[PDB]
């Protein structure tokens, strides 16, 4: 499970420029599910994704995440075991790819967490076929690939030696259709097998369509944290707080301002798609 | 700890940046002629009327000088046992602290401050955008080789806007491989020393890729070579750029009367 | 009147594959041409060999044309005065040390004298809305305000093509929709032609003309409105099919009778409410 | 000479320089600046005499950006143009080999750290040559042979990118 209690981070403490990155959080996320985290732009959905893996330490804050306690005053040892089991992958992941082979990248992350010159083979070939990637690209240069296949690469690096929670932040941004869903049902079947998947994104189709939790940041402070169903319910209050709804709940919003019924709340197409059935039934 | 300019209204601040360069270099070039009490005092004098006339408070002269006191010290020591001489007031094997040893271990820490405090007034008052344009300016008299110095103000002004940027790069970059269990400053020697080639390698491809993205963006706008291009940011001198041309020349007089011929 | 026009040519980079092969489109003048297709498809060359930055490889046959002049070795830094491109990453392309001396540097390109340039880039940064960032650094600027400042480097020049090589790709949706309606409130007040290069099919759908590429090949050409209904041409070539058509797809098979002119949300919500009487 | 987009390269690899300058690795008490490693980056790929320029203009964008508090002058802009020259004659064109890194390290701390640097610190603060080169030689006498396998692994990394489609050879 992960847990936050009162929690704040300050960007350069004192100075003349003391920039409030968190605001007081307070909220449990439940092992296994999937969760979206969504705000506006400088919200502080970076620092709170940091603050997973202890790259970030609080200040004046607790955290219980896999286990491990961090507290604002906890050093950097030890940190190399939290790591093995909270993994953010980054936006634009690809950027890291660096060593001389796509296996040997790959096992890159395995390898440094203890892994045998084996397991960490293995464990790299498995997930090279899982994120879809085909064989004979493999002992090919991470350079001499396309963005999308350095793209899968760069995941297949950070799911390779199967954290327990894995944090993405817009892994899908710049993909083809065709990947795009292949790579947000490669996350939706990874939290399926029993572990945790938080998304950091601005897309609300992919947080309506896949998303258990949503958790809504607005200038450092959690606003709300519920089901997507709860979160879209209002339109007028994620018109304040700077957040979008997905295009089928505008669709819906649109029908429904023409008069006609829409059972539930229709936040992705087949839902939409059965609504309209249903009302004119 | 990108960025070191510090706002004020005194008259220091409005001096071209090309004449407040042109002092740092000739107040460091006349430091060479102090070598008695005399030609010290003169240049404590001035240094210190140079430091007062900037308004700044002694914190960040003390923040620029706290990096090298370890070496200021040990300098100053070790030329005060090396040129000892005169009265004597401790001996050992090797360590004899001595008059004309402690006058020479004074000299040095003069020097040393003195350096010090200009460059930081330099560094302190001044924009670096400014600073960049002076170092251009001075670089104008290598023409003569008819070299191009439009090239090398462009290399210069393209490398200062893009350290900020890959600077926050470089960050990302080893956040991302910590993430995954990279570690930067553990292991030994050959792990240390191999720990470096994640650092650079993607540092390197995105500067690759910036590269090209940037040149297609120039020659896309016009871009031809700098022969026959104006200028938009420009540097003009005023009336207060009298005051660093006497401040050097009397100090010019000052010191050549009274160092020891 | 056509203001691009290209007949039939191939660039090749040192690879077997050409980037293009037999491309052939026209392009009205005071219009929003799109141009959409995959990320290998061969659409950023076409930007770039559009201004002259590259060259097709046969010039006896291959030819372009923009405002009425013809492509060539003689007469690049003709036609690159004429057309502006607006690159993909906002941050690459920003070359200036702030907004001013960025938004300069094209005129400072032309040996403009300085009196004018002041004006004329005090005048194009207000055309933004970035008036009081006349002296920020780049790097206390967000992805939208340097894309703003490069359009408003490009619009400085005065050009009569304005292309966007996927330019709001790395935005987020209210900086993308900032810039399309900066962009789109510019070309109407200076009367240009704007080629808008993108991926996804929402920017093209207010498009007066749409290009779709696939493997450096024109596939197919025409309005939006007749682009979009064709959906097995965009799923065979992997292309996000709109909402409007999606949806209706979905209609379809869900056994909802539709007509087949549907468009833009008001009039598909429109017919259901009108199906609804039965 | 250099086309545009090898200028602008260039301008990247003098801000990798000036960067890797402010990153130190080591103990509490033993610690090595990276800066060495940007001076290998501007022999490697730009040949000796260019370097020298990137080499020179690196001292100044520095002296911008971060401030020279060493005091604002050009003995230091000479060596540290005078470096990347010889990594650049050690390494510019010829195969990745040990001896060459070997000898690049040596000649570079022999005439740039030992030597020109002793010698305008001495001038600057008036001690003698000696004076000067007994307060520094501890570290002139450490630092070279991690920069050895430094230079080594990086050399490895610059040679595997090289080789590649994003350089455009
Ligand atoms: N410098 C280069 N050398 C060789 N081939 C290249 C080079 N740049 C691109 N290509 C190839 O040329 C083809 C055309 O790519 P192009 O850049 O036109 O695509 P695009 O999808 O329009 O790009 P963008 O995403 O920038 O809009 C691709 O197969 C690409 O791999
Ligand atoms: N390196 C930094 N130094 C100081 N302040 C920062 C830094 N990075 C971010 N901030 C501030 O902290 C807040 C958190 O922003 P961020 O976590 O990047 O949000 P997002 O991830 O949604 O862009 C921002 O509003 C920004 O002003
Ligand atoms: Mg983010």
């Amino acid at each position: 499970a992960i847990k936050f209690e009162n929690v704040s981070y300050v960007y350069s403490p004192g100075s003349p420029l003391e920039a409030i990155g968190l605001d007081q959080l307070n909220f449990s996320l439940e092992e296994g599910k999937f969760i979206a985290l969504v705000g506006h732009t400088g919200s502080g959905k970076s620092t709170l994704m940091q603050h997973f893996n202890a790259l970030l330490k609080p200040t004046s804050g607790k955290i219980e995440i896999a286990g491990y306690t961090i507290t604002p005053e906890t050093g950097n040892k030890g940190l190399k075991d939290l790591r093995r089991k909270v993994s953010l992958a980054f936006q634009f992941s690809e950027a890291q790819l660096f060593e001389n082979t796509v296996l040997k990248d790959v096992e890159y992350g395995p390898r440094n967490f203890g892994f045998s010159e084996d397991e960490a083979r293995e464990a790299a070939l498995k997930w090279l076929k899982k994120v879809g990637l085909k064989d004979d690209l493999i002992e090919h240069s991470p350079f001499d690939l396309s963005g999308g296949q350095m793209r899968r690469v760069a995941l297949a690096g950070v799911l390779a030696y199967e954290p327990e929670i894995i944090c993405l932040d817009e892994p899908a941004a710049g993909l083809d259709p065709m990947g795009r869903l292949e790579m947000m049902q490669l996350f939706k079947d990874y939290q399926a097998a029993g572990h945790t998947v938080i998304l950091v994104t601005h897309n609300m189709d992919d947080v309506a369509d896949y998303a258990d939790d949503v958790l809504a940041l607005e200038h450092g402070r959690l606003i709300k944290h519920a089901s997507p169903k709860e979160v879209f319910k209002d339109s007028e209050w994620l018109q304040k707080h700077h957040l979008a709804e997905p295009r089928s709940a505008r669709f819906a919003a649109k029908l429904e301002a023409a008069g006609l019924k829409l059972p539930g709340q229709p936040l992705t197409m087949p839902e939409l798609a059965d609504a309209i059935k249903q009302s004119l039934k | 700890i990108i960025g070191r300019y510090l706002p004020g209204t005194t008259f220091v601040y409005r001096v071209d940046p090309r004449a407040k360069l042109l002092t740092t270099f000739y107040f460091i070039i006349m430091i060479f002629l102090a070598n008695n009490w005399v030609s010290y005092l003169v240049i404590s004098i001035f240094g210190l009327a140079y430091v007062f006339a900037t308004g700044l408070k002694a914190r960040v002269f003390w923040d620029g000088v706290k990096p090298m006191i370890w070496m200021i010290v040990f300098t100053s020591l070790l030329q005060t046992f090396f040129m000892a001489g005169g009265k004597v007031y401790w001996h050992w094997w090797i360590f004899t602290l001595s008059s004309e040893g402690l006058i020479n271990g004074l000299y040095v820490f003069i020097r040393f401050a003195m350096i010090i405090l200009v460059s930081t007034v330099m560094t302190v008052t001044t924009k670096p955008l400014e600073i960049a344009d002076a170092m251009e300016w001075m670089l104008t008299p290598l023409k003569l080789f008819k070299v191009n110095v439009g090239m090398i103000s462009l290399v210069i002004s393209i490398a200062l806007r893009f350290v900020p940027t890959l600077f926050d790069q470089t960050v990302k970059i080893m956040n991302a491989q910590r993430s995954r269990g990279a570690d930067f400053n553990d292991g030994g020697l050959v792990k240390r020393a191999k720990s470096v080639v994640p650092m650079l390698v993607p540092l390197f491809i995105d500067s690759l890729e910036v590269a090209l993205d940037l040149s297609t963006a120039m020659e896309s706008r016009g871009y031809k070579g700098s022969e026959g291009r104006t200028r938009y940011r420009i540097l003009e001198w005023s009336k207060v750029d009298l005051i660093p041309v006497a401040y050097c020349l009397l100090l010019t007089i000052l010191m050549i009367t009274t160092r020891k011929h | 009147g056509s203001d691009n026009i290209i007949s039939f040519d191939h660039v090749t980079f040192d690879s077997p594959r050409p980037a293009l092969s037999d491309l052939s489109f026209a392009i009205e003048r005071g219009s929003w041409t799109a141009l959409i297709g995959h990320n290998g498809s061969g659409k950023s060359t076409v930007s770039k060999l559009i201004n002259g930055l590259l060259a097709p490889d046969d010039l006896d046959k291959s030819s372009i044309t923009v405002d009425g002049v013809k492509l060539g070795a003689d007469t690049v830094w003709e036609v690159r005065e004429k057309v502006g491109i607006v690159f993909q990453n906002p941050d690459n392309q920003f070359v200036g040390a702030t907004v001013s001396d960025d938004v300069a540097f094209g005129l400072e390109n032309r040996a403009v004298p300085r009196p004018e340039m002041l004006k004329i880039v005090a005048q194009a940064v207000a055309d933004v809305g970035m008036a009081d960032y006349a002296d920020s650094e780049p790097s206390n600027l967000s992805g939208g305000q340097k894309q703003r400042v490069a359009i408003a480097g490009i619009l400085a020049v005065k050009p009569q093509v304005i292309i966007l090589d996927e330019s709001t790709s790395m935005l987020d949706p209210e900086g993308k929709e900032q810039i399309l309606d900066l962009v789109r409130k510019i070309k109407e007040d200076n009367n240009l032609t704007v080629i808008s290069i993108t991926h996804d099919l929402e920017e093209a759908a207010g498009a007066d003309q749409v290009l779709v590429l696939d493997d450096g090949q024109l596939l197919d050409q025409g309005k939006p409105e007749e682009i979009f209904p064709k959906v097995e041409m965009l799923k065979r070539i992997g292309l996000d099919i709109p909402f409007v058509y999606r949806l209706k797809q979905l209609l379809k098979e869900r056994g909802i009778v539709l007509p087949d002119e549907i468009d833009d949300d008001e009039k598909l919500v429109q017919s259901l409410w009108q199906l609804n009487s039965k | 000479k250099l086309e545009l987009r090898e200028l602008v390269l260039l301008a990247m690899v003098i801000a990798i320089k000036v960067i890797l300058g402010q990153f130190k690795v080591g103990n509490a008490t033993l610690q090595v600046g990276l800066g060495f490693i940007g001076s290998v980056m501007l022999g490697y790929l730009f040949g000796p005499w260019w370097g020298f320029a990137g080499g020179a203009l690196s001292d100044l964008v520095s002296s911008v950006i971060f401030g020279n508090l060493g005091g604002f002058f050009i003995g230091f802009t000479l060596t540290a143009a005078l470096g990347p020259m010889i990594y650049g004659f050690f390494l510019y064109k010829q195969p990745i080999q040990i001896w060459r890194v070997i000898a690049s390290v040596i000649c570079v701390t022999v005439i740039c750290n030992i030597g020109l640097n002793t010698l305008w610190v001495s001038m600057m603060y008036g001690i003698n040559f000696m004076v000067a080169l007994s307060s520094r030689i501890l570290k002139e006498m450490i630092t070279p042979w991690i920069q050895m396998v430094a230079v080594w692994f990086i050399l490895e990394g610059l040679s595997r990118v090289k080789l590649s489609r994003k350089f455009w050879s």
